[PDB]
RNA sequence: GCAGUCAAGCGUUCAUAGCGACAUUGCUUUUUGAUUCUUCGAUGUCGGCUCUUCCUAUCAUACCGAAGCAGAAUUCGGUAAGCGUUGGAUUGUUCACCCACUAAUAGGGAACGUGAGCUGGGUUUAGACCGUCGUGAGACAGGUUAGUUUUACCCUACUGAUGAAUGUUACCGCAAUAGUAAUUGAACUUAGUACGAGAGGAACAGUUCAUUCGGAUAAUUGGUUUUUGCGGCUGUCUGAUCAGGCAUUGCCGCGAAGCUACCAUCCGCUGGAUUAUGGCUGAACGCCUCUAAGUCAGAAUCCAUGCUAGAACGCGGUGAUUUC
RNA sequence: GUGAACAGCCUCUAGUUGAUAGAAUAAUGUAGAUAAGGGAAGUCGGCAAAAUAGAUCCGUAACUUCGGGAUAAGGAUUGGC
């Protein structure tokens, strides 16, 4: 069992959910629902649709503590 | 299906009743395929026979080489726009309808299939598995 | 003349009359053949259809193109809190058929069952079974010689059980009562089991186990008055036709000069009693088990109740039977789950199913998240959090 | 047997246009670039071999 | 139109495998005639659509017997009407004829079923063109075009729906009668096996799917949108803003709930008695015979099992049973 | 006011707010809409319905009585600021 993600919105597509589209050039598209699919058919651009992962990533929405510091170094001296 | 069907196609939602026209997706000279029959179909008053992905139809060629027109030959559906459901739970659909012209055995007429192809069909006919590029 | 083209008829004549049923609780008209060599157990159970969801499991079907592959499958879920035994009835055989010889009741009966015996519970003095309860206060002579009466006679023996509807999100307040045939051994051992279980409680797993074929007995969802086209699968008449087209064009030939019992007419639709068979049990969940909805493979702590609850039902909190697919009847309705009437081999039965994953996303919309954990993980923090 | 590629996310395969001084490609010719399949950088059940590096010993 | 009896021929030989002359005996009433009993103070004329039921002279499917049955295919026959018998081009068509699928694409009845059920293409009033005929008006089982398809609220039937009265009320049941349902194909395997000189070339058991039908169901996917739920747009009106009104629901994208689709998903039981037929024992008839007595095996049949209703004038068990 | 407009649609003045009423929203209707995939296979017949549509620019066949055919066909564009 794999969870997919919506090629338009970035929602998790749990098994059985959504629909799958095979474009003529054999690119596969997966939608979580009939909403993302209709935008996709409409030639809407996910970067302009506010509620999408691609939007929020691009517009830098809420990535607050991911670009913070960390502790992942080593120590050997061999 | 019937003859040269190696395996047993699980039931896939019907998309192409008699009179549909699908793109001819091989290299044989034919552009389109007009469906006149569905092999192994059954009878119900007023029901039209309908083809699914991987069914063998009878067809005529409406657009194509003149030596390829005005006569009925077998063909095999390779792509479906009507959605359908697989047993792994997914409802999927191609962007066009298309078959390739075949002989009753199930052997193909042209050398290569010019499109993606559904596995339900790939498994079903060997000589189609050969001639395909991307499957599903 | 003659049809001039042959077609099958419409609808099945072994489901007439298509009238409303006599009751919400369809009737178990058959029980499993008795094998008295086995321990005593129930043969049916009571519960309430709550809802459906999706399942993921590998398939084990040597030969099928989907052997050793995951399939996804719909399932119903019926809320089955413990039943409670409050009586036995004993039937004897006569050349006119099976008749009931005596009931024998528990001494104390829950206000749940007591409510079933009334039509205005608030106004009533609730005198039900009050004099019967007295029959115990003796040594007990009468109840004994009644149980005793059952043993000496009585081809078959049934437990009067009833539901604990108060363990159910329903607003119904008025429990459901029913007789279940006891199929364990030795007619005398049967009433002994019965007598022991007065006011006692009996559990679903004592009647069902995983991968069992069970039948479901219930009253279909109702649809009121239906015209001939939907009620019978008739053909729509042409668009051009005067005075309506969800009709039948020829209600009958001239002779017999009578409309016939076999032709379709607009009538009631739905609310029929049905006996669906062969609904494999995919899961027997325990109420007091957080991670009901979990799996060997999933393992996240979560019950089968979807986000926001089963739509129109609530919040399943008791034990439940998960049944492959769909069941006659609709959500919140009393259903009877009955043992199979034959031992199926089928290879389709006997398949020991192992769930990989039970869907738990909301049904009230386009569910996207199994748990509020999962939800928060993906949205991050919102303007309403800490 | 296709290899992973650092920071090329999506646990799937893609066909990329690679250049000299880049992992999963050793050119044959000056100015040679070749379009080759690659497995993504996100671990998934389809992997035959995970490659790992100890950074802190255990007990 | 369908079926016989005699048996001269046909059938390499060989009357009766399969056919059958000369004759001759019949049945049928979807052929056409013959009649003129009923309807002329009107019983709506051809098809087609839709839908139900029925017949069998069986096309397919189950089980059989026969062959000029080696296998495969096919032909003849029995028990059989349980189940099915289709999609299209031309024609108003019935009929016809091709294309195509299919297990098969059987023939018939029911006021030549079926018009207050439709349709109105044909026929068959009034307009009109042609051809033939006629001095003419006009005529033509000649060709052509346009040409109003009315009413149910009654009774009964049918579908569903209440319901007085056999102390009251309540719960749980029984089961008389009635209905009843499943269907057909393929692939793998058997097996390149049995049989055959070869060319070819099966089946039972096992498995995987499918068609046609049926009963549900709505997790999923699709359709529906007055959620007038959110957003957008035009025109105008409220001084502007905010927020809104009006445009027979203004328009558009998304759209939950509900309803809903072989456009979606799930489910569709196993015992017995029989038919044909092949047999056992076994006389009549010292022999011989499946039959006379007795008897075994046996089909998509039948009766149960199951399933639906529950007799509102069929029934059982059970609870409680009023004091101004 | 929008707009080519005495069109449609909204408004000012004036005039109406008359048409039995209540409650529900079964079948079947009548008038209004939508529908996956296919696309006339429906039917006597595309009957009904759907499609098209304004304007600006490009482009425009046979044939012709030279007047036409012609918005032939076929294309692109159109808001706000
Ligand atoms: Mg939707
Ligand atoms: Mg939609
Ligand atoms: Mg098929
Ligand atoms: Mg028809
Ligand atoms: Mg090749
Ligand atoms: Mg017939
Ligand atoms: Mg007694
Ligand atoms: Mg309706
Ligand atoms: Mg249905
Ligand atoms: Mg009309
Ligand atoms: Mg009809
Ligand atoms: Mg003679
Ligand atoms: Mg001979
Ligand atoms: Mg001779
Ligand atoms: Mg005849
Ligand atoms: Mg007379
Ligand atoms: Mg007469
Ligand atoms: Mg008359
Ligand atoms: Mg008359
Ligand atoms: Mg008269
Ligand atoms: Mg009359
Ligand atoms: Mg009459
Ligand atoms: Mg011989
Ligand atoms: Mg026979
Ligand atoms: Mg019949
Ligand atoms: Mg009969
Ligand atoms: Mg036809
Ligand atoms: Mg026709
Ligand atoms: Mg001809
Ligand atoms: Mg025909
Ligand atoms: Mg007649
Ligand atoms: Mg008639
Ligand atoms: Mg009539
Ligand atoms: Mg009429
Ligand atoms: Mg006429
Ligand atoms: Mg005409
Ligand atoms: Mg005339
Ligand atoms: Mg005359
Ligand atoms: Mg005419
Ligand atoms: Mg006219
Ligand atoms: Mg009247
Ligand atoms: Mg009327
Ligand atoms: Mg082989
Ligand atoms: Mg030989
Ligand atoms: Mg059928
Ligand atoms: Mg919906
Ligand atoms: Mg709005
Ligand atoms: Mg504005
Ligand atoms: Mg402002
Ligand atoms: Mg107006
Ligand atoms: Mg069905
Ligand atoms: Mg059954
Ligand atoms: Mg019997
Ligand atoms: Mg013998
Ligand atoms: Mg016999
Ligand atoms: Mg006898
Ligand atoms: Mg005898
Ligand atoms: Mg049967
Ligand atoms: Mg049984
Ligand atoms: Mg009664
Ligand atoms: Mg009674
Ligand atoms: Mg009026
Ligand atoms: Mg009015
Ligand atoms: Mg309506
Ligand atoms: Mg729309
Ligand atoms: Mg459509
Ligand atoms: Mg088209
Ligand atoms: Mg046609
Ligand atoms: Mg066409
Ligand atoms: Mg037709
Ligand atoms: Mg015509
Ligand atoms: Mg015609
Ligand atoms: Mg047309
Ligand atoms: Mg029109
Ligand atoms: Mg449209
Ligand atoms: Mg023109
Ligand atoms: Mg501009």
């Amino acid at each position: 069992m794999k969870v997919e993600i919506d090629s338009f919105s970035g929602a998790k597509i749990y098994p059985g959910r959504g629909t799958l589209f095979v474009r003529g050039d054999s690119k596969i598209f997966r939608f979580q629902n009939s909403k993302s699919a209709s935008l996709f058919k409409q030639r809407k651009n996910p970067r302009r649709i506010a509620w999408t992962v691609l939007f929020r990533k691009h517009h830098k929405k809420g990535i607050t503590e991911e670009v913070a510091k960390k502790r992942s170094r080593k120590t050997v001296k061999a | 299906s019937g003859n040269g069907a190696q395996g047993t196609k699980f039931r896939i939602s019907l998309g192409l009743p008699v009179g549909a026209i699908m793109n001819c997706a091989d290299n044989s000279g034919a552009r389109n395929l007009y469906i006149i029959a569905v092999k192994g179909s059954g009878s119900r008053l007023n029901r039209l026979p309908a083809a699914s992905l991987g069914d063998m139809v009878m067809a005529t060629v409406k657009k194509g080489k003149p030596e390829l027109r005005k006569k009925v030959m077998p063909a095999i559906v390779v792509r479906q726009a009507k959605s359908w459901r697989r047993r792994d739970g997914v409802f999927l659909y191609f962007e066009d309808n298309a078959g390739v012209i075949a002989n009753p055995k199930g052997e193909m007429k042209g050398s290569a299939i010019t499109g993606p192809v559904g596995k339900e069909c790939a498994d079903l006919w060997p000589r189609v598995a050969s001639n395909s590029g991307v499957v599903v | 003349s003659h049809r001039k083209y042959e077609a099958p008829r419409h609808g099945h004549l072994g489901f007439l009359p298509r009238k409303r049923a006599a009751s919400i609780r369809a009737r178990v008209k058959a029980f499993p053949k008795d094998d008295r060599s086995k321990p005593v157990a129930l043969t049916s159970f009571l519960g309430y259809k709550a809802g459906m969801t999706t399942i993921v499991r590998d398939l084990d079907r040597p030969g099928s193109k989907f052997h050793k592959r995951e399939v996804v499958e719909a399932v119903t879920v019926v809320d089955t809190p413990p039943v409670v035994v409050v009586g036995v009835v004993g039937y004897v055989e006569t050349p006119r058929g099976l008749r009931s010889l005596t009931t024998v009741w528990a001494e104390h009966l829950s206000d749940e069952v007591k409510r079933r015996f009334y039509k205005n519970w608030y106004k009533s003095k609730k005198k039900a079974f009050t004099k019967y309860s007295a029959k115990y206060a003796q040594d007990g002579a009468g109840i004994e010689r009644e149980l005793a009466r059952i043993k000496k006679y009585a081809s078959v023996v049934r437990v009067l059980v009833h539901t604990q509807i108060r363990k159910t999100p329903l607003a119904q307040k008025k429990a459901h009562l029913a007789e279940i045939q006891l199929n364990g051994g030795s007619i005398s051992e049967k009433v002994d089991w019965a007598r022991e279980h007065f006011e006692k409680t009996v559990a679903v797993d004592s009647v069902f186990e995983q991968n069992e074929m069970i039948d479901a007995i219930a009253v279909t969802k109702g649809h009121g008055f239906e015209g001939v086209t939907h009620r019978w699968g008739t053909k729509k008449l042409p668009r051009k036709t005067h005075r309506g087209l969800r009709k039948v064009a020829c209600i009958g030939a001239w002779h017999p000069a009578h409309v016939m019992w076999s032709v379709a007419r607009a009538g009631q639709r739905g609310y029929h009693s049905r006996t669906s068979i062969n609904h494999k049990i995919y899961r027997v969940g325990k109420g007091d088990d957080e991670a009901n909805g979990a799996t060997s493979f999933d393992r996240t702590k979560k019950t089968i109740t979807p986000m926001g609850g089963f739509v129109h039902y609530g919040e399943i909190k008791n034990d439940f039977i998960m049944v492959k697919g769909c069941i006659p009847g609709n959500r919140k309705r009393i259903v009877t789950l009955r043992k199979s009437l034959y031992t199926n081999t089928s290879r389709k039965a006997l398949e020991e199913v192992s769930l990989k994953w039970i869907d738990t996303a909301s049904k009230f919309g386009k569910g996207r998240f199994q748990t509020p954990a999962e939800k928060h993980a993906f949205m991050g923090t919102l303007k309403k959090d800490l | 047997g296709f290899p992973m590629k650092q920071g090329v996310l999506l646990p799937t395969r893609i066909k990329l246009l690679l250049t000299k001084n880049v992992s999963c490609y050793r050119p044959r010719r000056d100015g040679e670039r070749k379009r080759k399949s690659v497995r993504g950088a996100i671990v998934g059940p389809d992997l035959a071999v995970l490659a790992l590096v100890i950074v802190k010993k255990g007990e």
